[PDB]
């Protein structure tokens, strides 16, 4: 890597390791990592979620948990992390609790599993929300491999996961997520 | 790992019960983690739809479980991960009931886990009466007019199905049509017919064997023409 | 709870043909629907999830479609082995509900009943009942209706009727009547009748006995 | 209200590079982290300090005291105008082998996934290993 510039000077390197900078921590930080160009993932405390994006509607209005205000993302889950982990992104991405229309989850009384699901679909009335979506993923998300196409139905859920042990460790990421995570 | 394997069973006693008494099914599993997987009680009754029953999850979610209405307060799903089965306890029977039991497997499709059933167990039949065991009475049924002549055999009042009806003992086998059971007043009653050429009846004898097992019963009855 | 309507009971079809099965759901349920396949009751067999995507080891024979309450299974080329019920199942919301049920037959040429009528026997009087029984055997198709008159006045009190499904040999549907009565009602009158009514032929296929 | 985590020859551990063995910086390099908010390099030994300290003494509540938040959202702008920006992971510097004095490391930028050849940045390294020079010859002066 290094190279000599006069016959005295010397043009060096030094990389830093993000093994050790999230190993030799204590503080449970989130983490933002893209593992292939379908399949992002985001882990907080003890809360782990693979997030998709794809037509399927695994959730309706009609039979499951609509969300227009944090509160009511109680009924998602038992976990305190996961709610709190679902909350902290959707802040991230930049979805306004107020104007922005609300999204779906799955009661925790039902065992098909925990998931939540926003329309993110970039057609028709949708078009500025879905915008503003995608910029958000563009910030948590470095090289943001966006799958939602323009007139087309994408529908994205997050849904639990195992941390996938071969994910490529990106602090950007998470730099992004403690700044844009603050309202 | 193997085949995958589910295979359900009646834990105490058979499948026919009385109204009031209980029953637990169960349902033994091999090829995959069973610890893994979600799984779900059905019936189908007869002449009616698939009707759901209920689920249960995994450790993950504490073992929750989720009933239909109908059911809820008198029936009970269970699992036991060490020995990959899951058991249904029926309370308080009824006679509405009286269908066909399946336990069924739930996975992950398309990337979301979803109740689509995977696979399923090869049925228990559970029949809920209070009617008593009694065999069957056999009546010939022959014509009274005189090239292929159609003879019967009626088996009437017998609980419970089912009954083994032949014609000479097998020998006749092409032109015979035996009929569904019907129940009447807590009995049933089946018809069989056989078409046998004027040369074999009446000049050789047509007999129709009638088997009832749960009483005991094997009668061979001629059918002497009209 | 979501309804889901299989109009069509039962389908004919041949070997080679394609055929459509249609589902109808009484809610929106997105494409959250599963097809089955059973046969004489066993047990079921998936084929479809998510409205469109094919179960593996499934053939390619069975496509399936729709997304809110209309969902079409179509089979293109069928086997005999394909000969069999089959149903939709959302699971959109609990309960999870199926559908009534469509059982694929075997189309075949017309064929007219052989109806044969049976006095009650000796033994059945002598314990007090009386059954005429009226066999219709081997006919296709299946629709046929029936008919008892005894001494020309049309009996609906007694009758017992049981079909038998389309055989697997000669395709064809069988049905039996039973008229139940009391010895004393039997002895009342003389003659019986059993008419069928099938599309074969307008005029209505008729077998009495007297006394 | 400075907010700014004070770092105070700067030496890192074998843990913190992917090297696997400690480096050290001198004290006039690293003294110029000190309250700039326009250096990665800082910002990345900020945030490996704090994490060093934290260890001995949840996550992200004195963040604004550790990075710029202006300098990540100007790398963000740049990787989504297609321009190189930086991936806060490898950096540069000139160094004198025989005095061991050297210059502040910068940034190596990366484009389309794969970092900067060495000639497409040539002006940066050559400027700085000038600067370095005349930064050599005054405090031999002094
Ligand atoms: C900021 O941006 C830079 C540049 O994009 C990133 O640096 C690259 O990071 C990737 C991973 O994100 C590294 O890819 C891995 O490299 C290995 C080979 O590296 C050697 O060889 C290359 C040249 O070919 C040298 O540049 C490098 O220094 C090494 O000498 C492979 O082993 C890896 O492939 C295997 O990975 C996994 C391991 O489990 C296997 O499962 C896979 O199947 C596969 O075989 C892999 O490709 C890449 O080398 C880095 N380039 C460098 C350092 O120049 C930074 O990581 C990024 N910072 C972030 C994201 O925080
Ligand atoms: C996420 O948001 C998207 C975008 O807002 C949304 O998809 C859209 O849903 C609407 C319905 O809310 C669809 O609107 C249809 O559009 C066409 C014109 O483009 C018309 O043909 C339709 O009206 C006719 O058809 C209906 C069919 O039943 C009739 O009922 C009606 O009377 C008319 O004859 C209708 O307005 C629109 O097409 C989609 N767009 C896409 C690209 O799919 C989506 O549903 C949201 N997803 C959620 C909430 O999960
Ligand atoms: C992005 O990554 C996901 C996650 O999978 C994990 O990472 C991959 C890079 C690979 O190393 C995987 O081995 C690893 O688990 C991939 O999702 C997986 O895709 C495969 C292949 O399509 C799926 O397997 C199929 O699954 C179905 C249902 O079980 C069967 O019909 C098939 O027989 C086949 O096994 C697998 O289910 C799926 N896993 C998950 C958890 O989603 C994904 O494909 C990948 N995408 C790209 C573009 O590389
Ligand atoms: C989340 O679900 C609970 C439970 O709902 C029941 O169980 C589900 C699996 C499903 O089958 C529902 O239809 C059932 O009602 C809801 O709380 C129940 O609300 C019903 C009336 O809607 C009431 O009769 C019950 O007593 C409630 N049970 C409890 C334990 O509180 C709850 O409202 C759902 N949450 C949301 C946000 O819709
Ligand atoms: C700049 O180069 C010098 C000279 O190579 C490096 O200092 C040497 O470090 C080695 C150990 O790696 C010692 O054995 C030498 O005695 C050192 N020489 C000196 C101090 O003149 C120095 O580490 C380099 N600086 C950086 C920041 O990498």
């Amino acid at each position: 890597e290094a190279f000599k510039i006069g016959l005295h000077t010397e043009f060096q390197t030094v990389s830093f390791s993000m093994v050790g900078l999230f190993s030799n921590n204590p503080h449970d930080c989130p983490l933002l990592c893209t593992l292939n160009k379908s399949h992002l993932y985001i882990k907080g405390g003890n809360a782990s979620f693979q997030i998709s994006f794809d037509d399927i509607a695994v959730l309706l209005p009609q039979y499951d948990v609509i969300i227009q205000h944090p509160a009511d993302m109680s009924w998602c889950s038992k976990s305190d992390d996961q709610i709190w982990l679902s909350q902290w992104f959707m802040n991230a991405v930049g979805h306004d609790w107020h104007l922005d229309p609300p999204f779906l989850c799955r009661n925790r009384t039902k065992t098909e599993g925990f998931i939540f699901q926003v329309n993110t679909s970039k057609t028709g009335v949708n078009e500025n929300y879905a915008k503003k979506f995608k910029t958000g993923m563009h910030h948590l998300y470095r090289e943001y491999p966006d799958s939602c196409l323009n007139g087309k139905l994408c529908l994205m859920k997050a849904q639990p996961t195992s941390w996938p042990l071969q994910c490529p460790l990106d602090h950007v990421n998470t730099l992004h997520f403690l700044t844009r995570g603050k309202n | 790992t193997g085949q995958i394997q589910l295979v359900q069973s009646v834990e105490t006693g058979g499948g026919l019960v009385r109204p009031g008494n209980s029953l637990k099914l169960s349902c033994v599993t091999s090829g995959f983690t069973f610890s893994n997987y979600q799984m779900h009680w059905l019936r189908q009754p007869p002449g009616k739809r698939l009707e759901w029953i209920a689920v249960i999850t995994v450790k993950s979610d504490n073992y929750g479980a989720n009933y239909v209405e109908s059911v809820k307060g008198r029936f009970a799903i269970s699992r036991d991960d060490s020995k990959s089965s899951v058991y249904l306890e029926m309370n308080r029977l009824r006679e509405e009931d009286t269908a066909t039991y399946f336990c069924s497997r739930s996975g992950i499709y398309d990337g979301y886990y979803a109740y689509a059933m995977d696979y399923w167990g090869q049925g228990t039949s559970v029949t809920v009466s209070s009617a008593t065991t009694k065999g069957p009475s056999v009546y010939p049924l022959a014509p009274g007019s005189a090239s292929m002549v159609t003879l019967g055999c009626l088996v009437k009042g017998y609980f419970p199905e089912p009954v083994t009806v032949t014609w000479n003992s097998g020998s006749l086998s092409s032109g015979v049509h035996t009929f569904p059971a019907v129940l009447q007043s807590d009995l049933y009653t089946l018809s069989s017919s056989v078409t046998v050429p004027s040369s074999t009846w009446p000049s050789q004898t047509v007999t129709c064997n009638v088997a009832h097992p749960a009483s005991s019963t094997k009668v061979d009855k001629k059918i002497v023409p009209r | 709870s979501v309804v889901m309507t299989q109009s069509q009971k039962f389908m004919s079809t041949s070997v080679g043909d394609r055929v459509s099965i249609t589902c109808k759901a009484s809610q929106i349920v997105g494409t959250s629907v599963a097809w089955y396949q059973q046969k004489a009751g066993q047990s079921p067999k998936l084929l479809i999830y998510w409205a469109s995507t094919r179960h593996t080891g499934v053939p390619d024979r069975f496509t399936a479609g729709g997304s809110g309450t209309d969902f079409t299974l179509t089979i293109t080329n069928v086997q005999s082995e394909d000969l069999a019920d089959y149903f939709c199942q959302q699971y959109a919301t609990y309960p999870l509900t199926f559908g009534s049920g469509t059982k694929l037959e075997l189309k075949r040429t017309d064929a007219a009943p052989t109806v044969s009528i049976f006095p009650p026997s000796s033994e059945q009087l002598t314990s007090g009942g009386a059954s005429v029984v009226c066999f219709l055997n081997n006919f296709y198709p299946k629709d046929i209706n029936v008919k008892w008159k005894i001494d020309g006045s049309e009996r609906q009190n007694g009758v017992l009727n049981s079909w038998t499904d389309q055989d697997s040999k000669d395709s064809t549907y069988s049905m039996s009547s039973t008229l139940t009565l009391t010895k004393d009602e039997y002895e009342r009158h003389n003659s019986y009748t059993c008419e069928a009514t099938h599309k074969t032929s307008t005029s209505p296929i008729v077998k009495s006995f007297n006394r």
